[PDB]
């Protein structure tokens, strides 16, 4: 057994236990991952390692993580271009902006990139987002294009609540985000 | 009131190497909006 | 809230959430911190930071760790230096060893070393050690002699069990060693 | 089955800064001894809100 927990409510000025990367930075007792600037990148990553599978036993860990975030676009048609729940190797540094969200560089799959990321996408990128055309939850295993996707209305300013769980008995990934209006 | 769900079986084991850093990224283009999150929490553990 | 928490009950041979320095590292799912070898020192130190205080409330956290050490000496007598839990700043480096336990420099009060351990002393040293020359566990602040010091006998290649609580509304630290 | 409880008042805040690194260290020196730790647990807990 090995068991890897925190948890920070309010986020504050010299928030030492987490990595950031880009635009990251903490503020008004916010994680601001981005500002509503064209073109940015931020990212942000909890300072210990976390140990998730076993290679001498074959043993995977459960977890389940938590997390509240406010997406405030100028209006709510420009909205670009989304925000991640990622798990990536230990030395992961900032990877394609823009639709690739700072964690992918490709829609195809590329086993070195070694990234599963659940993301809560604004803008449709026609090259691999689907077809409807929405804004959505995904999960990405590797590419930008999603292996499963469900659309989402985005509520623009409020907050929502997002729990994302893994049981390693079944495998499966499941992730809730609920606007508490 | 709104609710969203998504399940799917992904093998980790699989995709990401056995020690990993996990967090947050967000990224804007030609169009842009603020991506900021208000707490988190977290707990995983291998038997 | 802030909290941070982890148990590791098996150390691998990576263990990458620690920090090691000096000769510490993990074999068979020990964290090894010297060998029954003259003169070393190790450290592993966990890799987060942790909020312990708060400079804008004021608040201090409370905290609890445990876990078991083993010391194995050669035989009973001939036994040193002792083991450390301490909290240091952010960029702790290993201090002097031997009888300072790779933890402090002086036995006078230095405010810039910012660090408070807990330490189970198996060598006497005269300059700043009980001079009852028993082994002890004792509360070090800023400097290797203890503010408070209580006598342990040691059993050699035993388990022990240590608490270790602070309670911020209080401010009191208190430390239990247990041999089953 | 034996024991030995220590405890004291030290008030933190006033010796380590706010964000802290906590370990282990062990020394030898003339006299030496294999120091090991076999597990280790740790929870901390900051109000930041209240006091506790
Ligand atoms: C069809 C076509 O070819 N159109 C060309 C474009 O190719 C050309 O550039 C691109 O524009 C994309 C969008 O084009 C829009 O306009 C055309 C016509 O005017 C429309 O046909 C098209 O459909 C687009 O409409 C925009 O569409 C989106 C959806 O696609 C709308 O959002 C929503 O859409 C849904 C469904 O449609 C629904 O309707 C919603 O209500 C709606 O809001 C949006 O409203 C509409 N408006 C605009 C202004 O487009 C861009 O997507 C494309 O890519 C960049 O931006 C997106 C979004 O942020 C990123 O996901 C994408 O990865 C990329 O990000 C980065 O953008 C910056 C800035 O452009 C790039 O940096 C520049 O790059 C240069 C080289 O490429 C240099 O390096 C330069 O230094 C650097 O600053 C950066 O490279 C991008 N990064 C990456 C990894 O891609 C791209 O800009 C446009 C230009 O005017 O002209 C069109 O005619
Ligand atoms: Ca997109
Ligand atoms: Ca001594
Ligand atoms: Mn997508
Ligand atoms: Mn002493």
């Amino acid at each position: 057994t090995e068991t890897t927990s925190f948890s920070i409510t309010k986020f504050g000025p010299d928030q030492q236990n987490l990595i950031f990367q880009g635009d990251g930075y903490t503020t008004k007792e916010r994680l601001t991952l981005t500002k509503a600037v064209r073109n940015t990148v931020g990212r942000a990553l909890y300072s210990s390692p976390i140990h998730i599978w076993d290679s001498k036993t074959g043993n995977v860990a459960n977890f389940v993580t938590s997390f509240t975030f406010v997406i405030d676009a100028p209006n709510s048609y420009n909205v670009a271009d989304g925000f991640t729940f990622f798990i990536a190797p230990v030395d992961t540094k900032p990877q394609t902006g823009g639709g690739y969200l700072g964690v992918f560089n490709s829609k195809d799959y590329d086993k070195t990139s070694q990234t599963v990321a659940v993301e809560f996408d604004t803008f449709y990128n026609t090259a691999w987002d689907p077809s409807n055309g929405d804004r959505h939850i995904g999960i990405d295993v590797n590419s930008i294009k999603s292996i499963n996707t469900k659309s989402w209305a985005l509520q623009n300013g409020k907050e929502a609540n997002v729990v994302i769980a893994f049981n390693a008995a079944t495998n499966v990934l499941t992730v809730s985000l609920t606007y508490p209006n | 009131e709104t609710s969203y769900t998504l399940n799917e079986v992904v093998p980790l084991k699989e995709f990401v190497p056995e020690w990993v850093r996990i967090g947050f990224s967000a990224t804007t283009g030609a169009e842009f909006a603020a991506h900021e999150v208000l707490s988190w929490y977290f707990h995983s553990e291998l038997a």
